[PDB]
């Protein structure tokens, strides 16, 4: 292809890498899945380690941890924190009540996934899913804006 | 001397004679706190 | 001043850096010193009137000596007169005024 | 150094005025205030270094001085103004007319 | 020539404050028990930088009732305080030589808590504001003490001069006569870099990393003033490469202490603060100032001018 | 383990080597071997300028000796 | 006895201002004591800023010496003997 | 020149990265806080007078110059220990 | 370069009339901040440095600090003062050109801009900085020295006493 094209794709590249190394997130954590992710935060796993800074102002977040259960009281405030998030933001829904209401979907208070308020990126199964699962989930989620393409889209404007 | 231009005033006194923080702790967070303070 | 205590007991609180020529740290003279000294000594013991009246001529050198006004003149008009030589281009810079002379410790 | 001076004069010339011309802030007229506080220790500082009259170079430390805990109570003041009326206006202060 | 020497000061400066974020990472994750981040790059030498890169590439949300002015105006003067103090000092040449170089030193960091106060005014938040007040009276205050032991320790010096205070330190450490004041003076630059147990903690992406960055050079600058004031290196004037290593080692000492110390200690209170200097710190720095004052009178140990 | 925070305090410690070496070496290169001259007081600026006048140079580190006089 | 006790239990529980108060009577009272204090005047004294300025003697004062190497003038060796 | 120098480079410096930082992605009043201010404005005048010690302490007449440090640093220590007795250094309803 | 001098004294002429010119109380104190720094600048140029870091330590230092604090908890546009401040500016250029051209060498003159500001200096010499006659005030001037105290205690009597509501 043109010279220009793999600049562009070189380009994309440096970003995504830079993107996917430094991933700063805020976790909007609410139950059991917010401990087993201080669990993650652990020593054992070491999300530090992968580039992932633990207890992040939402001002300073790159991802939203959706972590418990989402209640109608609480929907309002998850908006409203991830509204105040910076625009290159993700979300990582992670648990059955943040993936589809889980053990309380038929609940009057409980509202059926995190993914009718705000759009998730990607959702980690379990109740509670392990660290060793969410830390797959970051590492997908690393992946998957590793696989972004920005300028590329921006060229074939 | 009440004229048209000082009539309004009134003889001064014989003696010469709470703002608080409503603030609302949460996202340090499924706690909420309507917390009142004086300083 | 309007009460003399400091001159009752024969303290100086605040009379001992009243102007230039004063007490001085290290003996460092300060600007005008000997002008300064002058006019006080021209001053002192005659009042304020026969100050002004006699010692003019001590006061105008120690003004002219603080102040300059009179050298700025004189140096104004040099310049201005060398300014306007090089206007007409009658006149040219000797080398030790440009730059380019020999120099000595 | 007498263009400087005249410039310094000019700035308390300046802020001066706009001491004596009130706007809604009384902060504003405490600013004009260490205006003239700052032109007179720029002068008196350039004075003494001028004639190299080191007896007279603490005067710009005691100006500096006095002129800040003079402001200090004027800052108490208004503090005093702002929590009675809840602003620093000025207009607020009016009732000792009659 | 002048130029090239400004490059060759500035540039690792920075590069210093990057692997400083990064060996803080470190110790505090084998402080922990775990480990510091090592996948990105070779043993995580490229981790400051994809923070940065990263801090930079996400866009800024700037709010429209924020004024641009304060909201530009405080981290760009924040990092160029912390650069014009880190110019005057000398290693054991300095860039420049200045004959108050540490008035200059101290009123650059009342420069710098201007800077702290016109972003918690421009940032549009009650909490934010107060927690500015906050931060501010903390700064002032132990900028305060700073500049009363500082004091004092320069009459045992001589002048405001630094290698004044090189030529004090070339026979012993200034730790030995003044350390209750080496220790205040630590806790001093421990508040002022606003590091754990006084940190008592806005922005996004640039000025946060602007602010990162400003801070994480005050950290390494109060480290090396405590290094050049207390702690004198070896100086001879046949070489001095020596007192660089020397000076080099000791700061790195002083760094991994702010960073030990943050990693074990619990955060204090703002009252407790306050307390701590306004009742602990200041009487003792007063009393030991007056000490200072008395010293060299009565031990006839007045030093020279130069 | 403990050891691998080393690389970080080896980039740290190279990178403050750089300033205060790369100093002195830039000061004894634009003042001919030796150090950068200070003058604190107003004395020491007059033998600055003493020496620039001798030197014949406009450079006041070009010292003179006892070559010039006979 | 009580007085004892107050500075005792004084020191018991807090010991910064105790430290500070003894720290500013020992300021006080050290150059009251010590036989070096008139030694930081003399020093200050002899230390030279400025120029000896030379004297036109008419020979009728003697303690003045002709050359700075003469026994006669005040020399320093009591400092060098400090 | 050299000082001016640096720092106009230091402020080009910082003025080019928030540039690229922006260019790149294409009341309830408390009387306590006050009176620290105060008090700092107080103490550090109080600096402004102790500063020149470097220099007063090679002064001829070191008896006059210790007493008059020594009356300073006394008035500071009354001045804090009255604030201290008048509870003007805790934080308190 | 020697043209310096004047080019800070008129900075310090647009800062004051800024300053007089009143614009929201955060903008004055940033403009009180930047003559501040203008008059450090001046004052180091002329003589020694203690007196600027003086302006530079104490008055940028700690007053204006308080005054920023101060207006902190205060509270508050209309972009005038910026219409007024670019008139000023222009008018201040015009009236220092007229004053120039017209008084001859007086107040203000061209070609004697850089030739008067040192006039006399002691090129060999020790003891000639600006700390010494500061210093002296400990010595030389005790009633200076007591005065300034005695300011600073009565200030703080009288700080406590009027904020004790
Ligand atoms: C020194 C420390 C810091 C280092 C920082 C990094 C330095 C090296 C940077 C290299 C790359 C520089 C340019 C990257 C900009 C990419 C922005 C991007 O892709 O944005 C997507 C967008 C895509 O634009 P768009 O046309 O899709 O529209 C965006 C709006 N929507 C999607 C809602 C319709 O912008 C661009 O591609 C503009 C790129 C401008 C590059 C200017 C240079
Ligand atoms: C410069 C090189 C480095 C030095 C430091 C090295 C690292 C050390 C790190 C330690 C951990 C610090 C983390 C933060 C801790 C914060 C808390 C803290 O420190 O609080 C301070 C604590 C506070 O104590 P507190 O919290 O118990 O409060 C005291 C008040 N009461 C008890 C009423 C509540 O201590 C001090 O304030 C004391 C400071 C040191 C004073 C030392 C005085 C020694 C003697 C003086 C001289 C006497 C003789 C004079 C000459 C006589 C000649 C004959
Ligand atoms: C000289 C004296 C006259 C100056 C007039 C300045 C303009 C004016 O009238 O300002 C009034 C204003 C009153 O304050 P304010 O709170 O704005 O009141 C709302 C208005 N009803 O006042 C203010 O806001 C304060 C203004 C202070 C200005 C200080 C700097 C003045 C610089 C210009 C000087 C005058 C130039 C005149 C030129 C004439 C044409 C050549
Ligand atoms: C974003 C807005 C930010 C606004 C604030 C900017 C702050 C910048 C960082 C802090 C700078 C502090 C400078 C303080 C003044 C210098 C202090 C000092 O000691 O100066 C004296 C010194 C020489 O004195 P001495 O040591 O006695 O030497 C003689 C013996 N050989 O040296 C001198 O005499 C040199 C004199 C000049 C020194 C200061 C240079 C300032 C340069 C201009 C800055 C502003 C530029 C314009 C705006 C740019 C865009 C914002
Ligand atoms: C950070 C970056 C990574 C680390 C960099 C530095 C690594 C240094 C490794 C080598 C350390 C060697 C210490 C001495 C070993 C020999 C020895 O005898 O050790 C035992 C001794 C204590 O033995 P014991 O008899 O029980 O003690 C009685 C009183 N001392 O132990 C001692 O006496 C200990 C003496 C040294 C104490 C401090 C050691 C650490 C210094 C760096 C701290 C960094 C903090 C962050
Ligand atoms: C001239 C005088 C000053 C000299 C220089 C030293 C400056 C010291 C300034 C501060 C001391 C004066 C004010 C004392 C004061 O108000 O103490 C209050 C304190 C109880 O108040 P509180 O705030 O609870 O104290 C705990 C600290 N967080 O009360 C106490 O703790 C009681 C303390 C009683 C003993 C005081 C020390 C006596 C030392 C005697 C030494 C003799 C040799
Ligand atoms: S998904 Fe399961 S583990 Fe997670 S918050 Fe819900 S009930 Fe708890």
């Amino acid at each position: 292809r043109s010279r220009a094209e793999y600049v562009v794709t070189k380009l994309d590249d440096l970003i995504n890498w830079a993107r996917r190394s430094s991933l700063w997130p805020m976790t909007f954590g609410l139950a059991c899945c917010a401990v087993e992710m201080m669990h993650m935060a652990a020593p054992r796993y070491d999300m530090d380690r992968f580039g992932v800074v633990f207890r992040a102002s939402p001002r300073q977040a790159d991802v939203m941890i959706v972590a418990g259960t989402l209640t109608n009281k609480m929907a309002p405030a998850l908006r409203k924190v991830y509204d105040q998030m910076p625009e290159p933001r993700y979300v990582v829904s992670m648990g059955s009540c943040a993936n589809g209401g889980g053990y309380y979907h038929y609940s009057y208070s409980v509202v059926r996934g995190c993914d009718r308020i705000v759009p998730v990126d990607i959702y980690v199964p379990g109740c509670p899913p392990t660290a060793e699962a969410l830390l797959y989930g970051i590492l997908q989620l690393q992946r998957k804006i590793k696989r972004e393409q920005k300028l590329k889209i921006w060229y074939r404007r | 001397y009440p004229s048209k231009e000082t009539a309004h005033w009134k003889p001064p006194p014989w003696n010469d004679v709470v703002t608080n923080m409503t603030l609302n702790f949460g996202p340090q967070g499924v706690l909420r706190l309507v917390l009142e303070l004086s300083g | 001043p309007f009460l003399d205590i400091q001159k009752k007991l024969g303290i100086s609180l605040d009379r001992h850096f009243m102007f230039l020529s004063a007490e001085q740290p290290y003996k460092n003279a300060a600007r005008c010193h000997a002008f300064e000294k002058e006019w006080i000594e021209c001053a002192h013991g005659i009042g304020g009137t026969r100050a002004k009246k006699e010692c003019k001529i001590e006061f105008d050198d120690f003004e002219e000596c603080l102040l300059r006004y009179k050298t700025m003149r004189r140096m104004h008009d040099i310049k201005k007169q060398r300014e306007k030589l090089m206007k007409e281009g009658k006149y040219t810079p000797p080398p030790h005024h440009s730059g380019r002379e020999e120099p000595r410790p | 150094m007498p263009s400087t001076f005249f410039n310094l004069t000019m700035a308390f010339s300046l802020s001066l005025l706009g001491t004596l011309m009130f706007r809604s802030h009384l902060m504003s007229t405490l600013l004009c205030l260490e205006g003239m506080v700052l032109s007179l220790f720029i002068m008196t500082s350039v004075t003494s270094l001028n004639s190299n009259s080191m007896s007279s170079m603490p005067i710009p430390i005691t100006i500096l001085v006095f002129a800040a805990c003079e402001a200090a109570v004027g800052l108490a003041l208004l503090v005093k103004v702002s929590n009675t009326y809840g602003t620093d206006y000025v207009q607020n202060l009016n009732l000792l007319q009659c | 020539m002048f130029f090239i020497n400004i490059l060759t000061l500035l540039v690792p400066i920075l590069i210093a404050m990057a692997f400083l974020t990064l060996v803080e990472r470190k110790i505090l994750g084998y402080m922990q028990l775990r480990k510091g981040p090592n996948i990105v790059g070779p043993y995580g030498i490229l981790q400051p930088f994809a923070d940065a890169m990263k801090l930079f590439m996400k866009e800024p949300m700037r709010p429209l009732t924020t004024s641009m002015s304060l909201f530009i105006i405080a981290p760009t003067l924040s990092l160029t305080l912390a650069l014009s103090l880190w110019v005057p000092l000398p290693m054991p040449h300095p860039l420049i030589n200045l004959n108050l170089g540490i008035l200059f030193i101290l009123a650059t960091s009342s420069l710098s808590v201007y800077s702290i106060l016109w972003s918690g005014w421009a940032s549009n938040s009650k909490y934010s504001l107060f927690g500015a007040l906050r931060a501010v009276a903390q700064t002032i205050s132990y900028e305060v003490t700073m500049a009363i032991i500082l004091l004092s320790v320069l009459l045992m010096n001589g002048s405001y001069s630094l290698q004044t205070l090189i030529t004090t330190q070339e026979h012993m450490w200034l730790l030995l006569p003044a350390w209750p004041m080496a220790m205040m003076w630590f806790i001093s630059t421990l508040a002022e870099t606003n590091r754990a147990p006084f940190d008592l903690t806005e922005y996004a992406a640039g000025p946060f990393a602007l602010f990162f960055m400003a801070e994480y050079t005050n950290i390494i600058l109060m480290n090396a003033l405590t290094t050049i004031i207390f702690l004198g290196p070896l100086y001879y004037i046949n070489l001095p490469e020596l007192y660089s290593t020397n000076f080099m080692m000791e700061a790195l000492l002083l760094s991994s202490t702010f960073l030990w110390i943050r990693a074990s200690y619990p955060r204090f209170r703002y009252d407790q603060l306050m307390h701590l200097l306004w009742k602990n710190f200041l009487p003792l720095t007063l009393a030991l100032c007056m000490w200072h004052i008395s010293l060299p009178i009565f031990t006839a140990g007045v030093p020279p001018y130069m | 383990m403990w050891f691998e925070i080393l690389p970080g305090l080896a980039i740290m410690g190279v990178c403050l080597v750089i300033p205060g070496v790369s100093t002195a070496y830039i000061h004894k290169f634009t003042n001919g071997g030796k150090e950068k001259r200070v003058a604190r007081v107003q004395y020491q600026w007059y033998l600055m300028e003493r020496d620039r006048r001798i030197s014949g140079v406009n450079r006041y580190y070009v010292s003179k000796g006892l070559e010039n006089i006979d | 006895g009580r007085i004892s006790a107050f500075l005792k239990n004084a020191w018991a529980k807090e010991p910064v201002l105790v430290v500070s108060f003894s720290v500013w009577g020992l300021a006080i009272i050290m150059p009251m004591i010590s036989p070096y204090t008139k030694y930081a005047s003399m020093i200050n004294k002899a230390t030279p800023y400025n120029y000896p300025v030379p004297v036109r003697d008419d020979g009728n004062m003697p303690d003045v010496p002709s050359h700075p190497q003469d026994p006669l003038g005040p020399s320093l060796d009591w400092l060098k003997n400090l | 020149m050299n000082l001016y120098t640096v720092i106009f480079i230091n402020i080009l410096l910082s003025l080019t990265l928030i540039l690229v930082a922006f260019w790149l992605p294409q009341l309830p009043f408390s009387m306590k806080f006050f009176l620290v201010a105060i008090t700092f404005l107080l103490f550090d005048l109080e600096i402004a007078l102790l500063l020149p010690l470097p220099w007063a302490i090679q002064t001829i007449k070191t008896s006059t110059m210790m007493i008059m440090a020594f009356i300073l640093v006394t008035i500071l220590s009354l001045g804090l220990a009255y604030e201290w007795t008048q509870k003007g250094l805790e934080w308190t309803e | 370069m020697n043209n310096y001098i004047f080019v800070l004294s008129s900075l310090f002429l647009v800062g004051c009339l800024g300053l007089a010119l009143k614009p929201s109380p955060i903008y004055g104190g940033l403009g009180l901040i930047v003559s501040g720094f203008v008059g450090c600048l001046m004052v180091l140029g002329f003589g020694g440095s203690f007196l600027g870091l003086m302006v530079f330590l104490i008055y940028l230092g700690g007053m204006l600090v308080v005054f920023g604090y101060t207006t902190a908890m205060a509270t508050e546009s209309n972009w005038l003062i910026l219409g007024f401040l670019v008139l000023g500016v222009i008018m201040e250029v015009f009236l220092i050109c007229v004053l120039n051209y017209y008084d001859e060498v007086g107040v203000i003159n061209l070609d004697g801009l850089g030739d008067w500001l040192m006039y006399e200096v002691d090129d060999v010499g020790v003891m000639l900085e600006g700390g010494i006659g500061v210093a002296a005030m400990y010595s030389c001037a005790t009633w200076m020295m007591v005065v300034a105290g005695w300011s600073l205690f009565a200030g703080i009597f009288i700080i406590i006493e009027i904020t004790r509501d």
